[PDB]
């Protein structure tokens, strides 16, 4: 939603709403997944290791 | 020279595939970068990914 302060932990997955209409859980138009993620393999550069 | 009012342009539609990199989808209204390029074409549905 905002910046965080200092040293602060927050682990809440909520939905992300931006553009209104909350989707509740449908995580589709209008809203996206808060976490996200990346794949690992070793065929990686320096940029992404 | 103009301003690409993007909040019209994602616009009602039904499967926006937004998937995009480099900047978050919805912090490009205060950006004031260089000249954009405009070009479209169809492709079946599978290949899409």
């Amino acid at each position: 939603k905002s910046n965080l302060k200092p040293f602060e932990r927050d682990i809440s997955t909520e939905i992300y709403q931006a553009g209104n209409k909350p989707c509740n859980g449908v995580a589709g138009f209008n809203c996206y997944f808060p976490l996200r993620s990346y794949s690992f393999r070793p065929t990686y550069g320096v940029g992404h290791q | 020279n103009c301003v690409a009012d993007y909040s019209v342009l994602y616009n009602l539609a039904p499967f926006f595939t937004f998937k995009c990199y480099g900047v978050s989808p919805t912090k490009l209204n205060d950006l004031c970068f260089t000249n954009v390029y405009a070009d479209s074409f169809v492709i079946r549905g599978d290949e899409v990914r």
